[PDB]
């Protein structure tokens, strides 16, 4: 197990630049690559690397074989971008390719104006949302009979609009309640 | 490009299964790899005629057919099977700046018991009136609760259209029993829309999700439902 990459994860805000790094032990190696995988998918190639510099659009990557690692740039980051990325080397000699373990990308949007409330809905019992809250707002995981979800970002691309959510629900339990153990904002809204 | 099949399978311990892989781009290399929570290489195949263990063989059995086809065998599976499978080929193993591409993967569940097998709970949960009001805009969320294992998609259909503007789902289903091996799961989504489009009556808002359970072949004794590949929706309708 001889390529080391960044541990990860890394949190990016949307438009600035990200950059990973990877070392490799073999100093014969031939070949090198970055991949990127979607969470529940495959892996797919995002471009070899060379000593000469290498870059398409937003994409620079670097291989300085004197000093036996590799480098991705990612210039104007996307949300589209957020993956792992995984550093490959192609030994060429006697040993198979090794892909690192990746380091994971979450590109972050900005949320001009957070309105963070805690609302509850009823089944068509019920469930508490969580939402409007800014990006550098965490939601922790401590009731076992309390299910949280982790922080999710959907985008109402018509009226160019992004809002964090994380929902709740229990069997016990108000909402109220429900995200104590993450730091909430005072004047996050409780609706009456 | 490179095919894979089953994309989802559920194995009692000690039974046998082969997934099979084919790629239609004339590559002489072919590989099997697991994924556990990065890749190891099981075994390959560096052309036609021939194959060779690769890191973690153990438990496994491979044919390379023809130039096409590769082969994975697991002759009894065990529990530590679990994993996520992805066969790659690449134009020659052997060649300077050689390329892998990857299939999209099989996710492999192995139980003690398929009695441990549910399909997915699900139900939408309405838009606040509080967030209606605040925002003028309307959430509504799905919830599926229950399944084993956890090898779902979660779609939204709005009027009979798949939408994608305004969703996240969950990247991950979570355990409803971390410390348990056969907890069951459960992944939400959110679906938000403007106050206005949730307020027509005429609206509807339909959470799709498929489940990938047991085969036909699958032998079922137990008094409730067998638990087979199947799709589970839910519903909601605006109201004004």
């Amino acid at each position: 197990k001889e390529v080391e990459q960044d541990p990860g994860p890394f949190n990016v805000p949307e438009g600035a630049t990200v950059a990973f790094n990877c070392t490799y032990s073999n100093s014969a190696s031939q070949s090198f690559f970055w991949y990127r995988q979607d969470c529940r998918k495959e892996p797919k190639l995002l471009m070899s690397v060379y000593s000469s510099g290498n870059e398409d659009g937003r994409f620079t990557a670097q291989l300085n074989r004197a000093s036996q690692y590799i480098s991705l740039l990612i210039r104007d980051s996307k949300l589209s971008d957020s993956a792992t990325y995984l550093c490959v080397v192609q030994p060429g000699g006697y040993q198979k390719v090794t892909f690192g373990t990746g380091t994971k990308l979450q590109v972050i949007p900005n949320i001009q104006n957070p309105d963070p409330a805690v609302y509850q809905l009823r089944d068509s019992k019920s469930v508490c949302l969580f939402t409007d809250f800014d990006s550098q707002t965490n939601v922790s995981q401590k009731d076992s009979d309390v299910y949280i979800t982790d922080k999710c970002v959907l985008d109402m691309r018509s009226m160019d609009f992004k809002s964090n959510s994380a929902v709740a629900w229990s069997n016990k339990f108000a909402c109220a309640n429900a995200f104590n153990n993450s730091i909430i904002p005072e004047d996050t809204f409780f609706p009456s | 490009g490179v095919t894979q099949t089953p994309k989802f399978q559920v194995l009692k311990t000690g039974q046998s299964m082969t997934l099979q892989c084919a790629q239609d781009m004339n590559h002489n290399s072919m590989y099997w790899y697991r994924q556990d929570p990065g890749l190891r290489l099981i075994y390959y195949s560096a052309s036609e005629g021939t194959t060779d263990k690769g890191e973690v063989p153990n438990g496994y059995n491979v044919s390379r057919l023809n130039k096409r086809e590769f082969s994975l065998r697991l002759e009894s599976a065990a529990p530590s099977q679990t994993s996520v499978y992805f066969c790659a080929s690449s134009e020659g193993l052997w060649q300077v700046g050689d390329e892998q591409y990857f299939g999209p993967g099989t996710r492999l569940t192995v139980t003690e018991d398929l009695k441990n097998v549910f399909p997915p709970e699900v139900a939408v949960f309405e838009p606040s009136e509080a967030e209606i009001s605040h925002t003028q805009k309307a959430t509504l969320v799905c919830l599926a609760t229950g399944f084993y294992p956890d090898h779902v998609e979660l779609s939204w259909w709005v009027n009979g259209k798949e939408v994608h503007s305004g969703v996240c789902t969950d990247p991950q289903p979570l355990k409803e029993q971390p410390a348990l091996n056969d907890s069951r799961y459960a992944l939400s989504s959110r679906l938000r829309v403007s106050a206005t489009f949730w307020q027509n009556p005429r609206n509807h808002f339909r959470c799709q999700v498929q489940f990938y359970g047991l085969s036909e072949n699958d032998e079922w004794t137990q008094d409730r439902a067998k638990p087979v590949t199947q799709i589970v929706s839910a519903e909601a309708w605006g109201r004004a």
